[PDB]
């Protein structure tokens, strides 16, 4: 296995072996965009009509294909194809107890009428992460569940939790110009820790206005009181968003219809939308934020009693 | 004998190898070109200046083709109202300007982006209310007038009125536009290879834009990867441009439609805005009706007048209505002309005849089935355009579809789940359906056929229609089979063509079995009537003696056949004459449950009765109301086409727009043709069946209205009667925002809100 | 000073020896192999008019895989020692059918047509997988399979016949 | 519909004008400018069973079945010639179409009284003769013998 | 009428030009092959072998 | 490192950079550069159903001279820096015609119409070195010509209308 290199009249491609040699090119040339299922970077190309004269392929490079069964949580390389997640994951909740496949079942879900079998073989975990359209499906998931990202270049290496700063503008992520995502750990779930996600059952605009949400509690030791909150949507915004406001104000409050009732007013607030916000659906999408709450609220309730 | 056995369409075998032939699966010419036309991205502007320079960068870049290149007209359409390339002024966001002819299709592609295009906006009408507002209509008022409508609302226990859309439809043919235009450099001969409905006119507008004769212009048709009207006159879009192409070059040259542009430029199904008031007595009995009907034609006239006129034939559905007044008007609009797509206006006239009929049931707080049933017409009843209703077999249908789908007890098991389910509800509703068939014109009425029996007996059918997938060529076969008492294996059919059949109407209508199966009947009679004399002299021959026997005698072994449909010729002055030669009917029951908090819905359960006469080939039949119903249900329920407020269109491809999935189908589907009602008015008593099924994925909208109901009676109010208003297609944002509710209303944060 | 880009299509080498970056799966099998049974339905990953299986030898896992793949969004120089099956692959009428093939055919899940080969290479890598597949995982296979002529029904009939 | 009409026929083209006179036969039986009417090709999907180009016949044969054809299409016709009498052609197929009449036909001719018989030297073999008469002269070179064709 | 006229034959002055399309003046396809044919050359004989 | 050929055909300019010694011009005309009014009759020079003319500077005499030659027979790296010309650079029905054109075919000089490239070539040639000849150099320029069709009577008629 070497490195190839492949010459078109507009783009330069090239096959990288191991990561060593894909930090030196990153190195070299900063602006070299990768790919790996091309799913997104096809679509760029055909239809957005961007160029990328350089272009790298790290998908023969083992790490990035790497799953790590860990202490804290499974990690995947971040060009593991959906589908390889997808078998993982699956084969994880029917081995291990329902309290700790909180998260891996909200992926689940969200992966559930998701594309078709042909995209989900070759479409990447870290091509969906830092693709970061506001209406990702994963997205809200790893947001809300605090997934780890390894992220990676000649001689950097970090470990970040996703969360709201990751993704600070359209079509952006916390990412150097040189860095690339090499690995992602979805967290095994605690004790009186518990984990929903939804999505909207419409598309109408191509990435834009199509809610999807990942949210989670984590109670304090055998009570209903919480101690952390986290509710993420997609589709509400120009990226993926927190309700940070409306959570932080429920600490140590307990799971009952006046949280309901205050997490409802906070997201109605918190996430309001223009008349003339783009993608329309105003109504129908603040509907959306609620229902989907209390879906999460009554959840809990049953996985609490 | 085949006629009434379920075989497989003849090319299915090949489909499912690979080896069936499409359009651009056609072998490239060495110097074949390829063209991507350049589009408006404005809906109503002035055209300043197109600038070509950067194109003429891309490598194998030949030429840019603009209005000035034509050598022959620049106006074309069914009405002489559009242009092959657009001058002066752009009157859509899909307008075609130009065109870029390259080497390569991707080298095509990469110059048509890089073409700039310099505007000066214009006013742009883009809505019907819009259209409404400004005046802006194709023709005048069309209207269909019976009884008295003033009495009729006097003599009503009570009057309900109304608005109601229904969105429009992209065809979403899996092959898109397509067409391989080969100049032959003599005498302006050209050959065209196209995936069209009508062949006729794209070969008249080809020899139009050209200014060549039509004799001059060969168009073949071998099969089309899906129609569904959508192929039926804007496929010359197209076709009138590749064949520019190739004039002005003298290569071949092809094109083929991406995704993204044929759902821009090509059209779709009409947008219909309705305005209706009934009369009715408390019994449910309709009384009077007046319906105003506005459809969204786009920026040319096409086939937009003709829809109309069979919508305002269909807005009756099944039902006798003494005193009825419809009318319809044409708005012109700045968006892609819209065209056929499978149904043609009826789809639509019979969705606001259902929902008025609906609400008239719910007003007078009796169950639907009995007041669709107390209203219907009976065998021998006038139409509203005073066409007898001979045959009529929807209740027939009816009471085998009650049934067979176990309706009323299944409808006791709806309200059980109703009672036990807060935020999940169900909902059942049984829609009947009837359907002209012929085409409105009375002039495309009219079907060819030519024969040849070659002198190893084998036979070579050649007929006007198009082969789309609808299993017309298999039809013609059976037919051709049982005429000649031959075996199926010694007929073959090959392709469509101007030069075999001249001046066929376009495959449409339904009608393509019924008209060309009686002139490939008569085909085979003539031949039948010349080999006589040999079978008389060697009766115990084979029919390979017989026809060499008379190729050596010198009789003729080939001849044409014709059929014009008899009787026909509605008058919208006198409110008389046939407009259809007879009627194909049904019944459809559905169930579905809806998620009240997310808008979401599960169809549960269809059954489908279709009254399809005797059929020709069961297999084919089914397969066309299971498909016909399937795209009604996309129709309502899950196809939406959004715009931008400068008019254009957002929804461009599959994952923006959805059209029925494997997962979309109702869990139980079950369809069944009627039993013994054979029709005495076409080719061995079978009824068209491509379009009258369509209408019946409506049973699935009006099942989701009734879970909406139920949705409202547990959390909106305590008014039984209340009427609400649900446009289509019932996506789940209508849906949700419909079960009003605790989160709809923010009652939920404290507020207080317009819920229980 | 490129390489040579190498990948199997039908059991059978293609060196291609000036790889552009910018090619598709599909417009290499159309247009340079000229095996025309893949079809381009929209280009965009929706439609899977262009399923296509691949199969490589996995160094990972050691194993042979074989997964479907959508020809119209798979570049060529991804495909470095990749094998390629399309329709014409697996049978056809002037040789013997597959019973994928038989079956779709035979059981009316074919009106039109042109979605047919993308659907009998989803049912085919499905089968490649799982030779006796559930109802359910039967289903499933599809999502990424549109047919506008059928209402699907026949399909999914006449492949039920491989489950249980 | 636009009046145009193709013509076509059992019979090649390889030189002999067959295409030509079929065009001006056409055009006389039609009574219609030779510039509407076109022949593009042989094939046999549109004329089966065609014996060969061959016998000196085509003319005759083709020419025959053609204007049968002819005769078909102005009986067609005729109606609306009546309806419109100052009307031109073009007009006159256009009413036809509308009427759904057919504007597609066949023509057949099968020469009559052919049959000889070598067992009884009896039936015409020929339908009839054609006649020439040629006077030539010659120059001889006795001593190459070259010639020249004079007259 | 031009019966009995002497009008030119109607492809004459494209075959002046070199118009008028004979069988091999057809396009090729992309894919076109070529056939030549492998021919006796004796009168009478048995074929042996073909290499 | 082999030479680019470099020739001119209908007044536009061919470069050829990896030019066959054994490719003849009418190979060349008809195969690459898709001219086919110029005929294959015999390939043995006999026919003259491939003539074209060729036009060079000679730097002999100074002048550009025009000669007529079988292109069956025409190395293409003997054309190096040379003019061709042939039936379809002089004129067509799509915009007008050469009056050698229109002679040959209003006088029935044209049957089949295999051979009248060729003889329109021949005469073209001559009236390029001789606008006006004589009935004597008419017949002479024809001696390479072979038509299996009209007799010869007719074609020689019509461009006697050029003598004198
Ligand atoms: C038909 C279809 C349906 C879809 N449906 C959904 C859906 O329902 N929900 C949803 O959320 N998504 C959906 N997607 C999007 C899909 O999940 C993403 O397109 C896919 O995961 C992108 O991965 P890829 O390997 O193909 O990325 P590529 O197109 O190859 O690249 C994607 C981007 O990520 C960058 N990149 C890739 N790898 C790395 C790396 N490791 N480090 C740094 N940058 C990297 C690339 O430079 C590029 O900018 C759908 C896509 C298709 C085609
Ligand atoms: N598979 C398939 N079925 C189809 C269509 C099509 O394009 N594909 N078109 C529909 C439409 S719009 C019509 S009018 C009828 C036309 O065919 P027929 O007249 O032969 O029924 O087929 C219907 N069924
Ligand atoms: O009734 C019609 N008239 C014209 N075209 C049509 N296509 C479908 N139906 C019709
Ligand atoms: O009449 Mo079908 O082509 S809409
Ligand atoms: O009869 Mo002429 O073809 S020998
Ligand atoms: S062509 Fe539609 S998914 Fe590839
Ligand atoms: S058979 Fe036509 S799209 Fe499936
Ligand atoms: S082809 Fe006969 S001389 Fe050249
Ligand atoms: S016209 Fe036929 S060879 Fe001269």
């Amino acid at each position: 296995p070497k490195q190839l290199r492949f010459e078109g009249e507009r783009v330069t491609w090239i096959q990288a072996s191991t990561l060593k040699e894909l930090l030196d090119l990153k190195a070299q040339h900063p602006e070299a965009k990768l790919v790996v299922g091309n799913t997104e970077i096809g679509i760029e190309m055909k239809f957005k009509n961007q160029l990328f004269p350089m272009i790298i392929c790290p998908a023969w490079i083992p790490e990035l294909n790497a799953v790590e069964h860990g202490p804290e949580g499974i990690s995947f390389g971040a060009a593991c194809a959906l589908s390889s997640v997808e078998k993982t994951l699956l084969e994880a909740v029917a081995k291990l107890p329902t309290q700790k496949t909180e998260v891996f079942r909200g992926v689940l879900e969200q992966l559930r009428w998701f594309a078709g079998k042909q995209v989900k073989s070759v479409a990447s975990l870290g091509g969906n992460i830092i693709t970061a359209s506001p209406i990702s499906d994963l997205n809200p998931v790893f947001m809300a569940s605090g997934t780890k990202l390894t992220i990676v270049s000649r001689g950097t290496r970090r470990t970040v939790p996703m969360d709201h700063t990751f993704f600070p503008s359209y079509r952006k992520t916390l990412l150097g110009p040189e860095e690339i995502l090499l690995s992602i750990e979805i967290p095994y779930s605690r004790e009186d820790e518990f984990f929903s996600a939804f999505k909207q059952a419409s598309r109408r605009e191509d990435d834009i206005a199509k809610v999807t949400c990942g949210m989670r509690v984590l109670f304090q030791p055998g009570s209903m009181q919480v101690k952390e909150l986290a509710l993420c949507y997609g589709g509400m915004a120009d990226r993926t968003i927190s309700a940070l406001k409306t959570t932080q104000k429920q600490l140590s409050k307990f799971w009952n219809e006046k949280l309901l009732q205050d997490v409802c007013a906070g997201l109605a607030e918190e996430l309001s939308l223009s008349p003339d916000a783009p993608g329309g659906m105003i109504e129908f999408r603040r509907t959306l934020t609620l229902s989907f709450f209390f879906k999460f609220y009554l959840t809990v309730l049953k996985k609490l009693g | 004998d085949t006629v009434g056995r379920p075989l497989p369409h003849l090319a299915a075998a090949m489909q499912a190898s690979g080896e069936a032939v499409y359009c651009d699966d056609i072998p490239r010419y060495e110097n074949e070109l390829f063209l991507r036309l350049v589009t408006s991205t404005r809906a109503h502007a002035k055209i300043k200046s197109i600038d070509v320079s950067e194109a003429q960068k891309v490598p194998g870049f030949v030429c840019f083709l603009s209005a000035d290149d034509i050598p022959g007209s620049n106006e074309t359409g069914l009405f002489n109202d559009e242009t092959v390339f657009a001058k002066d002024t752009v009157t859509c966001v899909g307008h075609i300007i130009g065109a870029v002819v390259a080497d390569t299709p991707e080298h095509a592609e990469r110059a048509a982006h890089v073409v700039k295009v310099t505007y000066e906006d214009l006013p742009a009408i883009i809505t019907i209310e819009d259209a409404i507002k400004n005046n802006s209509f194709y023709g005048s008022e069309l209207k269909i007038e019976k009884g008295d409508l003033k009495k009729g609302f006097s003599e009503a226990d009570n009057v309900v009125s109304g608005e109601l859309y229904i969105g429009g439809q992209d065809h979403f043919y899996l092959e898109t536009h397509c067409t391989i235009a080969i100049p032959k450099g003599e005498e302006g001969e050209m050959e065209l290879f196209v995936s069209t409905q009508n062949a006729m006119k794209t070969q008249s507008f080809v020899a139009k834009m050209l200014g060549v004769p039509v004799n001059r212009i060969l168009v073949r048709v071998k099969r089309m990867g899906g129609g569904f009207g959508g192929k039926e006159t804007r496929s010359t879009l197209v076709s009138v441009a590749v064949a520019l192409a190739a004039y002005k070059t003298g290569h071949p040259v092809r094109c083929m439609l991406d995704r993204n542009e044929d759902m821009l430029i090509t059209g779709g199904r009409h947008p219909f805005l309705a305005r209706y008031k009934v009369g009715f007595m408390k019994t449910g009995t309709i009384v009077a009706l007046e319906v105003d009907h506005y459809s969204n034609a786009g920026n040319s006239r096409d086939l937009s007048h003709s829809i109309m006129e069979r919508a305002l034939f269909h807005m009756d559905n099944c039902y006798k209505i003494p005193n009825i007044r419809g009318t319809g008007r044409l708005c012109k609009t700045n968006l892609s002309s819209n065209t056929a797509f499978r149904g043609f206006g009826g789809p639509q006239a019979l969705f606001i005849a259902e929902n008025w009929m609906s609400e008239v049931a719910v007003t007078c707080g009796l169950p639907a089935e009995e007041v669709r049933w107390k209203n219907m017409y009976k065998e021998g009843d006038l139409t509203h355009f005073n066409q007898r209703l001979e045959g009529f077999s929807v209740p027939r249908c009816w009471d085998e579809c009650l049934k067979s789908s176990q309706y009323y007890a299944r409808k006791s098991e709806v309200d059980k789940f109703n009672k036990e389910n807060c935020w999940k509800k169900r909902g059942l509703c049984i829609i009947p359906t009837k359907f002209g068939i012929s085409f409105t014109v009375p002039f495309l009425n009219q079907a060819g056929a030519l024969i040849h029996v070659y002198t190893d007996g084998s036979v070579l059918v050649s007929h006007g229609g198009t082969e789309m997938g609808q299993g017309l060529h298999t039809k013609m076969v059976q037919v051709a089979s049982k005429a000649l008492k031959i075996p199926i294996s010694k007929i073959y059919i090959s392709e469509t063509s101007t030069n075999t059949v001249p001046n066929s109407s376009p495959t449409a209508a339904s009608v393509s079995t019924d008209i060309y199966g009686q002139a490939v009947y008569e085909a085979c009679q003539t031949i039948l009537k010349r080999l006589e004399p040999f079978k008389k002299k060697n009766p115990d021959g084979s029919w390979e003696d017989w026809v060499m026997a008379a190729y050596q005698d010198r009789v003729s072994l080939s001849t044409t056949g014709f059929y014009r449909t008899p009787n026909l010729g509605y008058s919208f002055e006198t409110n008389s004459g046939n407009a259809f030669h007879y009627f194909t009917y049904g019944v459809a029951c559905s169930e579905v449950e809806i998620d009240c908090l997310t808008g979401d819905h599960k169809n549960l359960r269809t059954d489908i009765v279709m009254d399809v006469g005797s059929s020709l080939n069961p297999a084919i039949d089914i397969g066309q109301v299971e498909g016909a119903f399937v795209q009604g249900l996309g129709l309502f329920t899950l196809e939406e086409l959004h715009y931008s407020p400068e008019g254009s269109l957002h929804t461009r491809g599959p994952s923006t727009y959805k059209i029925p999935a494997f997962g979309s189908i109702p869990t139980e589907f079950r369809v069944s043709l009627l039993r013994d009602c054979p029709n005495k008015k076409a080719i061995y008593a079978s009824k068209a069946v491509g379009e009258p099924p369509l209408f019946l994925g409506a049973s699935v909208f009006f099942a989701i209205k009734d879970a909406i109901r139920a949705a409202r009676a547990q959390h909106t109010n305590n008014n039984t009667k209340e009427l609400f208003r649900l446009d289509s297609p019932a996506t789940p944002e209508k849906i949700r925002n419909a079960c009003v509710d605790k989160f709809t209303t923010l009652c939920v944060t404290g507020a207080p809100g317009n819920c229980k | 000073t490129a390489d040579e880009l190498v990948f199997f299509v039908n059991g059978k080498k293609v060196v291609e020896k000036n790889a552009d970056p910018e090619t598709t799966l599909l417009a290499y099998l159309r247009r340079k192999l000229g095996l025309r049974g893949t079809k381009l339905g929209c280009g965009e990953g929706g439609c899977g008019a262009c399923t296509v299986m691949l199969s490589k030898y996995d160094r990972l896992q050691d194993k042979i895989i074989h997964f479907s793949a959508n020809a119209c969004l798979a570049p060529i120089c991804t495909l470095h020692h990749v094998a390629v099956t399309t329709v014409e692959g697996i049978g056809s009428t002037k040789t013997r059918l597959h019973p994928v093939q038989e079956r779709i055919a035979k059981s009316h899940g074919s009106q039109c047509g042109f979605c047919t080969p993308g659907i009998v290479m989803s049912m085919y890598t499905l089968l490649r997988n799982q030779p006796e597949p559930t109802v359910e995982e039967i289903e499933d296979a599809f999502q990424g399979n549109l047919c506008r002529c059928t209402g699907y029904r026949p399909i999914l009939q006449g492949f039920r016949t491989f489950a249980k």
